[PDB]
C-alpha cells in the first residue's frame, strides 16, 4: 500500500535524522538550483549571519525512497578533505532537509562547458575526486552518478564530491549490485548490460568525466539518453578527439580508467600511485577558471 | 544538463 509505506518510511526518517525545525536558526530561504531529488536553496544562519546550503527534498516524490537515506548516512560516516561537509538533517512536513556546507565556486560543470582545462588542473580534479573515491570504495560504497555536475568547488580552488544521493553498498555477502541507477552518458558498460557489478564503475563514470575536462562533453553527447547508452554497451572504449596535444601521462592515466572488462580496470587506491595525479595544481591554480574569473 | 536513470 501507499500509505502504509509512506508512513513507515517517513517514521524511519524521522528517527535518522535530527530532531526539530532548522528554521529555528535559519533565515532568508532562496532556491538556487535544482536536480533530481529536490531543490537547493541558501540559508543565512540568523546568530553569524553566515551561508549555509539546504537540500529540500519530497519523500512522495522519488522513484526509489529508500535512496534518500544515503543524502544523510554518507556525509554522516565519510568526513573527508574532499567530500562536502553536512551539518545537519531534518523532516520538514513530508519533505527531507540536509543542512550542508554551501560550495560557492559551482559546480564543475559550469567550467568545463565554457573554458579548457590545462594538464595541471584537470590532474588537481581528478586527484580530489580519487581521494574521495577510495575512502568511499573501501568500505564498500559505491557513488555511481560521477560527473562533472556531482563535483563542487570553493572559492579558494578547492575540489569535493557531492550528490551522494545514488549510494549503494556491496560487502563479503552482497558482492556486486544489479540496479540501474546513474546518468546515461556517464554509465558503465557493465552496468548498461545489467550485470553485477562492483566499485569499478565509479572509475569508468570518472573516465568520461575526463573526457569532459578534456574535450568538453561525454562521448554521444548529442545522442538521445536511450540510444546512446546501447552505443557505450557494443561499441569500443570511447577515444579523445585528439591526442597530439595530450601528455602520455593523460593518455596512460585514461586507459587505467575506459576498459570495458571491469577486472582490467584500474582501483581507485591504484591510481592514486598514478604519475599523472603528480602534475595536479595548487587550488589557486583553479581558481582563474570559475565563473567570476571568466 | 542530463538527468540521471533510476529502476
Ligand atoms: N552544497 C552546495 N553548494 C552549492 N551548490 C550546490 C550544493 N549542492 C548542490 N548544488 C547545486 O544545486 C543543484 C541541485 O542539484 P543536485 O544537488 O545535483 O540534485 P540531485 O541530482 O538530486 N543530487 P543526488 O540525487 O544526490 O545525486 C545542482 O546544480 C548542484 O550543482
Amino acid at each position: 500500500p501507499q500509505r502504509v509505506s509512506h508512513e513507515q518510511f517517513r517514521a524511519a526518517l524521522q528517527l535518522v535524522v535530527d530532531p526539530g525545525d532548522p528554521r529555528s536558526y535559519l533565515d532568508n530561504f532562496i532556491k538556487i538550483g535544482e536536480g533530481s531529488t529536490g531543490i537547493v536553496c541558501i540559508a543565512t544562519v540568523r546568530s553569524s549571519g553566515k551561508l549555509v546550503a539546504v537540500k529540500k527534498m519530497d519523500l512522495r516524490k522519488q522513484q526509489r525512497r529508500e535512496l534518500l537515506f544515503n543524502e544523510v548516512v554518507i556525509m554522516r560516516d565519510y568526513q573527508h578533505e574532499n567530500v562536502v561537509e553536512m551539518y545537519n538533517s531534518y523532516l520538514v512536513g513530508d519533505e527531507l532537509w540536509v543542512v550542508m556546507e554551501f560550495l560557492e565556486g559551482g559546480a564543475l560543470t559550469d567550467i568545463v562547458t565554457h573554458t579548457r582545462m590545462n594538464e595541471e588542473q584537470i590532474a588537481a580534479v581528478c586527484l580530489a575526486v580519487l581521494q574521495a573515491l577510495s575512502v568511499l570504495h573501501a568500505q564498500g560504497v559505491i557513488h555511481r552518478d560521477i560527473k562533472s555536475d556531482s563535483i563542487l568547488l570553493t572559492h579558494d580552488g578547492r575540489v569535493k564530491l557531492s550528490d551522494f544521493g545514488f549510494c549503494a553498498q556491496v560487502s563479503k555477502e552482497v558482492p556486486r549490485r544489479k540496479s540501474l541507477v546513474g546518468t546515461p552518458y556517464w554509465m558503465a558498460p557493465e552496468l548498461i548490460s545489467r550485470l553485477p557489478y562492483g566499485p569499478e564503475v565509479d572509475i569508468w563514470s570518472l573516465g568520461i568525466m575526463v573526457i569532459e575536462m578534456v574535450d568538453g562533453e561525454p562521448p554521444y553527447f548529442n545522442e538521445p539518453p536511450l540510444k546512446a547508452m546501447k552505443m557505450i554497451r557494443d561499441n569500443l572504449p570511447p577515444r579523445l578527439k585528439n591526442l597530439h596535444k595530450v601528455s602520455p601521462s593523460l593518455k596512460g592515466f585514461l586507459d587505467r580508467l575506459l576498459v570495458r572488462d571491469p577486472a582490467q580496470r584500474a582501483t581507485a587506491a591504484e591510481l592514486l600511485k598514478h604519475p599523472f595525479l603528480a602534475k595536479a595544481g595548487p587550488p589557486a591554480s583553479i581558481v582563474p577558471l570559475m565563473r567570476q574569473n571568466r | 544538463r542530463p538527468k540521471p536513470l533510476v529502476d
